[PDB]
């Protein structure tokens, strides 16, 4: 059949100037010189890429990058130990253990999130009910050795008092969804 | 000479695109949670769909059961046959719509 | 000849005793072994006879002797 | 393959089919992975029947076809560059237990 | 004095931080985002870094993705035959720890299992802007080698 | 005149009428092999008297299509070979009648589901022409 | 200038029409060059550590206009930013020497290193 | 529903669904001749063995239930044949009606361990190469049993000794009162 | 080798989509 | 004829090649004894 | 003496020819190329060198020197040899050699030796078959570069470059041998490996293609070569049918026509053309390949050495 | 003669690792070997809650997230009997399609990349980073946004979003356009793929290609036009339907399938109704944090919903969708507890990937990288 369906896809081309058409783009390159064009078009227009370390490619304030435990305005870590986002943790990253503290007021003595075991799906600010644990947009933070990967209970999470004026930037503006 | 019949004179380029920045807040979005007439009515058993099902019928056939049923289908009348999903081919360049969607 | 191998092959065996094996001695009755041990030296004897010896006939030999008689009829002798 | 195992003799008769093919695999056993040398063929031999009569108390005969079908499954994985090496020359009282753990 | 050797090994250091040419073993979707990575937008071709395709001529090794326990002797194994200044980033939270799949049978606890990792790109879907900081963390450790000070001890 | 079936690998049929008669002829006579107290039985007989039938009186494939609203004639040829498998192969480790125990549980769960969500709808019916 | 040795060059083509739009604390001065063209490379820091820049000297009031995230330069967020547990950034000291480098609590680089052992021994 | 009827009664053996999917519950003797059934047959066209999903009911007395998927482009419709085969039965293959079935059965038999009558090639398709042990039954734990793999002065090779990790923090969500 | 070679020819292009463009 | 633009047709390079080759056994052949004048 | 005048620049043009391939073909694809590393790249090809020659090897093995260590030398003394011949303005030939053309071709015959053999002394029977293709290939697509130069030589009167490139003092031979210059191009992309022309060198098959021990100076070696190839390949696309020195003689007074400026400005658009042809166009698969170089580009090639002889004949234009 | 074929090019396709049993250069059989990339995910979610299982299935499939999400999503609500708004099966819709479109700019230029047009890949890796935009600005992360859950969808879009889409989806034609006028009209394409990789119908439902492999053979089979799951019998879109079968009719489909996806993108966008954004089912959606935090009784709910979660009534399903690869169906068997029970995903590139033995016979050792290409193999899902 394959035959017979050549013959007939090379009868239907077989109308002078049509073959002449046809012979002349084989002939001469018609359509890989409309590539070539195109190619050319594309040399000369503006580059969209980013120079990095200087600019950066836009985000928004939903991102989810390092996790930082948030804190209320007159300190006191907002992080009571409810367990939730250890509980809603897909990667089981975060481990939480709790103590009353001699103020009376439950609090995590170990609150430490393993970045490397960490999917960074957001589950934890929300499932967190006081927005303690929130994903600050940092995600520059690329570390020599995994063991600084591994975030310490409760010190490093408390870094989020840097990213506060961003983080707090995010979810006033994120709040409303 | 290639293609731009002026419309790839929309370029990638944009240059005017994401003007509010997303985490500025010039309207303040509501996005609803629930429809009004389910706000001060709150009875749930009706709007209930986890658990507001029929119950699992399993109920056995026995031999007799099946005996009977085979009598009973006489015939295969047609309408008794399931329906063909016809779907044909048909060429087509840019006729939906002018090629505007 | 091939006897005097297969005397040997069976008498190095690691799951037999030397002393009870014989021209006469048997895989079951005088050697006391298991129907794998039996095929284990079967494997030995095509191994160290380079015969090619099918599982159908393989199966058939429960005493050295028959062994000898296996072993010698092979027109295909190593 | 079907499971022929009506009884434990088609079982039994297909266990000696295994070993035979095992055993008269073992050349290129020891060629692949170079064993020729470290360990002899009576050892293999040694090996392979201590694995099928270590697994020779089964009553039934649809295990003893999966005990088959998983040496079978060794064994191709290890005649072909499958598996590696060194395995294959791995897979060839109360007191000091208590001076070591509590278990 | 000793500051020709500074410039020396400020040398070596500029020329192993400007081309460093990673092998990307990019197994699953952060080989998509490292694809983006080396894309129109973020460019690695920019910083020197050229994805080779094979692991006889390559600086680093990206490995993203599941490092599955299949695949572990096959990153060995590359890891192996590439030239001594080689260095390795682990991208992804599956490539860098155990990640979502920590607790999987069939998956390594992070590449920490069987190469050295020197850079791990943090975040599970790094941004790519993320995977190319990690670059540019990788170029800092590049800066801090100073071979040429050490073989004079 | 048929030019192709959309469809790779289905090559239209020109004496597509002729060869769906010889297919139909042979599955009625194939099935008499079945018991006739048999749903299979009365399934195949019924169908393909129908479709035997529609061949016979209509002359072009296209009528053939139009009236038996199957598709097309060569899918339709496919189905009655397919069918004639299925009989010959029936004939044998034949699974006709109920044993005596035959305990078959019927289970039904009504739980409606959302509508946006994958079912499948029924499509087109033969008005499609 | 004097930098024809990196992408710093593509940075300071930059600036040729741009506006500068404040300066945080380190000195990294903040530009926005829009209008123009080219959507994304509007926005940028020229980090005033011609050498040993890097990512994530951004502070944290700034690291949100800089990533188009806000609208809000980071001279409107330092209004913002909480007085009482405010803390000033730190660069990623990732690899440069223990003790600016993170430690764990059990690392046995971190002094300090806490025993984990629940029972307390006697 | 017309493929009911028309099917031998036997075939559908044990049970019968009427929603979510319809499923005809069969026994596994008379399972690829039910996949016969179903295809190549006018007015029941699947022809598409979209999925063939292991279910491991440990609590069963036939553990595993090879639950086959079956889309029917003709007809535009989905039948879902189960059967039941516990780890030492071997199951009728219907890789010679789908040739799909080839490596979803040869996955069936590498995570549960149903293994496929005349089934050709059926080897370990996606655990490891010398993985012991059945992964998607319900009694292989998650972490698995020797699964760590590390490298080590035995150069270029990275061993499998047995495992150890952060322990898996199961967590016991399940409420009273359903 | 007799092995089927890719032979390059074919029909024109004619873009198929399905029949429900206008009513189904 | 028919079969010869089926052959322009499939084959473009090797008809294209029997018609830039044959204005150059053509030129000398006809229209260099034509140079008579 | 004066050769260091030739290789020396040489060994810059092609280390910045990496940089120049990698920048234009990346400017295609909207994205600036190297960029970081010198003002504008500059650094770039110096960066890449320094890498390669402080890369410890990944074994010694330095017994088989004799085989495999000077076949990459080979090579590259061939490519680098071909330019003595090739004039850069009038009288700046290192070499006019009154046969100089023929030398260029057995040039390239041997570099079919030094492809051949670097592909041998890698004991490695995919890499070997591949070298083995790619040396098929560099030397089928070489009877048809042959032609076109019979082509491009019927229209001079002698094979002396220099005079190649003073009998277009007229008209240069792209403007009426067009259809050729396309055909001697598509040939020097499918003659050196880089090109729409290149699966032996699919970006993995390349590596994996030419040597086992690679110890980074045979990477850069056989990179340098192609380069140099091509930089050379596109030094006859510009003596033959581009007017090798010659401007188009409007004689502007803008304009001081310096001869070298010219000839460099069009190996320029030739390498420029390389790149951006190897940027748009996808592989020919190398079945599809070696059955363009017999049944396409020498029945093509042919038929023009009997057109161009013809109505040069007729009409005695010779 | 048998030949170890890997990764061509690294990270393209990550851990594809045939063993062809070629001749000469035509290849005899293609022995593909699965597990490379066989993270535990068919185990994993027997263990975690029908929320946590979420994120797995962006993470199923790499190139194209949200269906997958999409795909568990209409299988938690096909037992729940969950009724989700018209916002959310619109948005999830204009996602799923900007996935398909997110999907085809990849599967096209990155197969267009092994063929070897270098240019097509970047280009519609821009396009893709444009795409990223909105899925990262939409939940949060470019490529695993667990947005699409089970109730709905996770929040509502942005304030700024569709305006975006729309001036995206302006500027869309013309990159197709490009991406088409670069690789249909080349000699060197169609050579390189006209007649490779022909499926005959039959085969295509042997093997149960299901996707874009289903309709180049010409079998009109889209689960969009058979099983509408969404807006999709209200969205008016054509599926191309190749002719021929080879790997030119499947990339002219997925270069179709990718302006039928702009029709449905902008169709969705001219058309999303002021909804609400979760099903108000608030025991199988989490109520918003405004809510939670206000009143008591959705705090609880809160609570047992991001930590015990919905326990789905028991039952067993195979919703599937038509994910970008083919039809990507998940298996999900629901013991009544909270967390499912063998949750086994149906992912095509499994059953296409089987296809590679058979496409790839008698083609050359260049080729078998082709049909690679146009399966669309992503790994993950096999
Ligand atoms: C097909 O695809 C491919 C790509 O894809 C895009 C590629 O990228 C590339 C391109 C990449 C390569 C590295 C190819 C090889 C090219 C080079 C290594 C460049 C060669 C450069 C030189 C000739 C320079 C050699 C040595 C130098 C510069 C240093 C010598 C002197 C000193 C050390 C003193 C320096 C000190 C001072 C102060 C300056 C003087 C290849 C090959 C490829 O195959
Ligand atoms: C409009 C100007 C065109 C300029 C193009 C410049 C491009 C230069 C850079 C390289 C372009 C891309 C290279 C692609 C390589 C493959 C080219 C090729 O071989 O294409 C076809 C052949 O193309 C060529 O050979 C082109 C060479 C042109 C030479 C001249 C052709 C005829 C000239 C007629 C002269 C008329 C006047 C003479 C007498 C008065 C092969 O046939 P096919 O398989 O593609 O399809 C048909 C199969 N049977
Ligand atoms: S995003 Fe939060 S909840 Fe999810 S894995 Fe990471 S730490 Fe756990
Ligand atoms: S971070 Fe949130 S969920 Fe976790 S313990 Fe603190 S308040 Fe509870
Ligand atoms: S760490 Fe996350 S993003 Fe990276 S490969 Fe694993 S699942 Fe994908």
């Amino acid at each position: 059949d394959d035959e017979e369906a050549e013959q007939l896809a090379k009868e239907i081309s077989k109308d002078w100037s049509t073959v002449f058409e046809r012979s002349m783009n084989t002939l001469f390159l018609t359509e890989m010189v409309r590539g070539l064009s195109l190619t050319l078009k594309y040399f000369f227009d503006p580059k969209v890429t980013i120079n990095y370390p200087f600019e950066k490619g836009p985000l928004s304030p939903r991102f989810r990058g390092e996790h930082a435990l948030r804190r209320y305005p007159t300190g006191e870590e907002r992080c009571i130990a409810c367990k939730l986002c250890e509980a809603v943790c897909p990667a089981q990253a975060i481990t939480i253990e709790a103590e009353e503290r001699e103020d009376g007021s439950r609090r995590t003595t170990r609150y430490d999130i393993d970045m490397t075991k960490c999917i960074y799906c957001g589950f934890c600010q929300e499932a967190c009910p006081v927005d303690a644990i929130v994903e600050g947009p940092n995600f520059e933070f690329a570390t020599e050795t995994h063991e600084e990967l591994l975030y310490d209970k409760e010190k490093l999470l408390e870094n989020g008092d840097r990213w506060e004026t961003e983080i707090a930037e995010n979810l006033r503006s994120e709040s409303l969804y | 000479p290639c293609a731009h019949p002026e419309y790839l004179e929309a370029v990638p380029k944009a240059t005017e695109y994401r003007l509010r920045c997303p985490a500025t807040i010039d309207e303040e979005a509501i996005v609803p949670s629930s429809d009004p007439e389910t706000v001060y009515n709150i009875v749930y058993h009706g709007r209930d769909q986890r658990r507001n099902r029929p119950p699992i019928r399993r109920y056995v056939l026995t031999k007799d059961n099946v005996v009977q049923m085979m009598n009973e289908k006489k015939s295969f009348d047609v309408s008794d046959f399931p329906k063909v999903y016809l779907t044909t081919v048909e060429e087509d360049l840019d006729t939906r719509g002018g090629g505007y969607e | 000849a091939v006897v005097d191998r297969v005397l040997d092959v069976v008498k190095s065996f690691p799951k037999v005793d030397p002393s009870k094996v014989t021209p006469e001695v048997h895989f079951q009755n005088d050697l006391g072994l298991d129907s794998l041990d039996t095929v284990e030296i079967v494997m030995a004897i095509e191994e160290e006879f380079k015969l090619e010896i099918p599982d159908k006939e393989a199966d058939k030999i429960d005493s050295c002797s028959l062994a000898i008689e296996y072993v010698y009829n092979h027109p295909m002798s190593s | 393959v079907p499971p022929n195992s009506a009884n434990l003799t088609e079982a039994r008769r297909r266990v000696f089919d295994f070993f035979r093919a095992a055993c008269r695999s073992i050349p290129t056993i020891m060629d692949i992975y170079n064993l020729q040398d470290v360990v002899a063929p009576s050892q293999l031999r040694y090996a392979i029947s201590a694995q099928i009569r270590n697994n020779a108390h089964i009553t039934d005969p649809k295990v003893i076809d999966l005990l088959i079908f998983k040496g079978m499954e060794e064994l191709t994985d290890i005649v072909d560059h499958a598996k590696q090496r060194h395995h294959i020359i791995g897979q060839y009282d109360f007191l000091k237990n208590f001076y070591t753990s509590n278990y | 004095a000793e500051f020709v050797i500074s410039k020396v090994d400020d040398l070596m250091n500029w020329a192993r931080t400007g081309s460093i040419w990673p092998m990307t073993f990019g197994l699953a979707c952060c080989a998509v985002e490292m694809m983006h990575t080396g894309a129109a937008r973020y460019d690695l071709d920019r910083f020197g870094i050229i994805f080779r395709p094979s692991p006889r001529q390559s600086d680093c090794m990206i490995v993203a993705g599941t490092l599955t326990n299949k695949m572990a002797p096959a990153l060995r194994k590359v890891y192996d035959q590439m030239p001594e200044p080689r260095w390795v980033i682990s991208m992804g939270s599956c490539a860098n720890g155990g990640g979502y799949y920590h607790y999987s049978y069939s998956v390594v606890r992070g590449c920490d299992r069987i190469v050295p990792v020197d850079i791990y790109v943090p975040g599970c879907p790094p941004t790519a802007e993320a995977l190319l900081y990690g670059l540019l963390q990788l170029q800092k450790k590049i800066n801090r080698r100073k071979d040429f000070l050490h073989w004079w001890n | 005149v048929k030019q192709t079936t959309g469809i790779v690998g289905l090559d239209v049929v020109p004496n597509a009428r002729a060869v769906l008669i010889d297919l139909y002829s042979k599955t009625l006579k194939e099935i008499q092999a079945v018991p006739e107290d048999e749903g299979y039985r009365k399934a195949v007989e019924s169908f393909t008297r129908q479709r035997l039938n529609v061949c016979k009186e209509e002359e072009d494939w296209e009528m053939i299509e139009k009236r038996l609203g199957c598709g097309q004639v060569e899918e339709l040829i496919e189905e009655a070979r397919d069918e004639l498998t299925l009989i010959g192969k029936m004939i044998e480790w034949d699974p006709w009648g109920v044993p005596d125990d035959y305990e078959c549980e019927v289970i039904e769960n009504d739980a409606p589901i959302p509508k946006h969500v994958p079912q499948h709808r029924p499509g087109p019916l033969p008005e499609q022409f | 200038r004097c930098l024809p040795d990196g992408n710093l060059l593509q940075t300071k083509i930059h600036n040729i029409g741009a506006t500068l739009v404040g300066v945080d604390k380190f000195g990294n001065k903040y530009y926005q060059k829009l209008g123009d063209t080219q959507y994304g490379r509007h926005r940028w820091v020229e980090y005033a550590s011609k050498d040993r820049y890097n990512a994530s000297q951004v502070p944290a009031e700034w690291h949100g206009w800089l990533h188009f995230i806000t609208d809000h330069t980071g001279d409107e967020l330092l209004s913002l930013k909480p007085k009482r547990y405010g803390l000033e950034h730190k660069e990623n000291f990732s690899g440069e020497g223990d003790a600016y480098i993170y430690h764990s609590k059990g690392h046995t680089l971190n002094p300090g290193q806490k025993n984990w052992t629940r029972y307390q021994s006697w | 529903k017309y493929s009911w009827e028309t099917l031998p009664k036997k075939w559908v053996k044990k049970m019968e669904r009427s929603e979510h999917g319809n499923r005809f519950d069969t026994n596994t003797d008379y399972l690829f001749q039910l996949l016969c059934f179903l295809k190549l047959h006018t007015y029941t066209r699947v022809q598409v063995l979209i999925d063939i999903c292991g279910v491991d009911y440990p609590s069963r007395k036939r553990r595993f239930e090879v639950v086959y998927n079956l889309l029917s482009t003709r007809y535009n419709s989905r039948i879902r044949v189960q059967t039941s085969a516990d780890e030492v039965t071997r199951i009728s293959s219907v890789v010679s009606l789908f040739p799909s079935a080839g490596w979803w059965e040869r996955e069936v038999w590498d995570m549960f361990g149903v293994s496929f009558i005349n089934h050709p090639d059926l080897r370990r398709i996606l655990t490891d190469y010398g993985f012991e042990g059945h992964p998607l039954r319900k009694d292989f734990p998650l972490s698995g049993y020797v699964q760590v793999r590390y490298d080590d002065p035995e150069k270029r090779v990275v061993s499998e000794p047995i495992e150890m990790t952060q322990e898996f923090r199961y967590f016991d969500f399940a409420s009273p009162w359903e | 080798a007799a092995a089927a070679a890719a032979a390059a020819a074919a029909a024109a292009a004619a873009a198929a989509a399905a029949a429900a463009a206008a009513a189904a | 004829m028919e079969k010869l633009r089926m052959f322009v047709a499939q084959e473009p390079v090797v008809a294209a090649s029997c018609l830039i080759g044959g204005v150059g056994l053509f030129l000398p052949a006809v229209v260099r004894p034509i140079l008579d004048s | 003496a004066e050769i260091l005048g030739i290789i020396l620049p040489l060994l810059l043009g092609v280390a910045f020819l990496v940089l120049a391939e990698r920048k234009v073909m990346a400017f295609v694809q909207r994205r600036k190329g190297p960029d970081v590393v010198g003002s504008f790249g500059l650094l770039q090809p110096l960066a890449d060198g320094l890498k390669l020659i402080l890369k410890e090897p990944i074994s010694p093995s330095s017994a088989n020197f004799f085989l495999f260590r000077m076949a990459p030398v080979a090579t590259f003394m061939l490519s680098l040899v071909a330019w003595a011949v090739v004039p850069f303005d009038y009288g700046m030939v290192l070499s006019d050699l009154n046969i100089g053309l023929l030398y260029l071709f057995a040039i390239s015959s041997l570099g079919v030796y030094g492809i051949i053999i670097a592909g041998w002394s890698s004991n490695s029977k995919y890499a070997f078959l591949g070298a083995l293709r790619s040396a098929a290939q560099m030397v089928s697509y070489e009877v048809s570069i042959g032609l076109i130069l019979i082509t491009v030589l019927i229209c001079v009167g002698s094979c002396n470059l220099s005079e190649i490139v003073m009998a277009q003092k007229q008209i240069w031979f792209g403007i009426p041998l067009f259809p050729v210059l396309v055909m001697f191009f598509i040939s020097c992309l499918a003659e050196t490996n880089r090109a729409p022309f290149d699966l032996p060198e699919a970006e993995a098959e390349l590596v994996a293609g030419y040597n086992v021990e690679y110890s980074s100076m045979g990477f850069a070696l056989f990179f340098l070569g192609e380069y140099a190839n091509m930089i050379l390949m596109s030094g006859l696309c510009t003596l033959f049918f581009l007017g090798g020195w010659l401007p188009i003689l409007d004689l502007p007074i803008f304009k001081k026509i310096p001869g070298s400026i010219w000839f460099s400005i069009k190996v320029l658009f030739f390498l420029f053309l390389y790149i951006w042809v190897r940027a748009a166009f996808p592989r020919y698969r190398y079945d599809q390949l070696m059955g363009l170089g017999w049944k396409v580009f020498l029945p093509l090639s042919l038929a023009w050495v009997v057109s161009v002889s013809g109505l040069l004949v007729t009409f005695q234009w010779l | 003669f048998t030949l170890n074929f890997g990764p061509q090019h690294p990270a393209a396709h990550g851990v594809l690792r045939l063993v062809l049993e070629m001749n000469g250069e035509v290849v005899e059989r293609a022995e593909p070997h699965i597990g490379l990339l066989h993270r535990g995910t068919e185990k994993l979610i027997e263990y975690k809650t029908y929320l946590q299982a979420l994120p797995y299935f962006d993470r199923s499939d790499y190139v194209s997230m949200m269906a997958q999400e999409h795909a568990y999503s209409l299988a938690v609500e096909k037992l729940l009997n969950c009724e989700v708004p018209l916002r959310a099966q619109y948005i999830r819709v204009l996602f799923c399609e900007i996935t398909r479109i997110l999907n085809h700019l990849l599967a096209l230029t990155t197969h267009a990349m092994d063929v070897g047009a270098l240019t097509p890949f970047l280009w519609a890796f821009e396009e893709r980073e444009k795409l990223l935009e909105f899925y990262e600005r939409v939940s949060g992360a470019r490529m695993h946004a667990s947005f699409i859950r089970p109730g709905g969808v996770a929040q509502d879009l942005p304030l700024g979003l569709c305006r975006d889409i729309d001036s995206f989806t302006q500027q869309f034609a013309s990159r197709i356009d490009e991406l088409e006028e670069m690789l249909t009209g080349n000699r060197i394409w169609k050579q390189r793929l006209v007649d490779i990789g022909t499926v005959t119908a039959q085969q295509a439902k042997d093997w149960g290609f299901s996707g874009v492999m289903l309709r180049g053979p010409g079998v009109c089979w889209d689960l969009r036009r058979a099983a509408p799951y969404d807006v999709y019998d209200q969205l008016d879109f054509d599926v191309p339907v190749g002719t021929r079968g080879d790997c030119y009719d499947r990339y002219c489909i997925r270069i179709e399938e990718m302006r039928q996806s702009l029709r449905i993108i902008v169709q969705c966008l001219n058309q999303m109704p002021s909804g609400m954004i979760k099903a108000d089912d608030r025991k199988l959606c989490p109520p918003s944090r405004c809510r939670m935090k206000l009143s008591m009784e959705s705090s609880i709910h809160h609570f047992e919903l991001y930590t015990e979660g919905f326990s789905v009534p028991a039952s067993s399903t195979y919703t599937a969708v038509e994910a970008p690869k083919g039809e990507f169906g998940v298996f999900l068997v629901s013991n009544g507890s909270n967390r499912p029970y063998r949750c086994k995903i149906r992912a095509p590139g499994f059953a296409h990937l089987q296809g590679l033995d058979f496409m790839s016979k008698h083609h050359m050792l260049a080729d078998v990288v082709t049909i690679i290409g146009t399966q669309d193999i992503v790994f993950g899902e096999v």
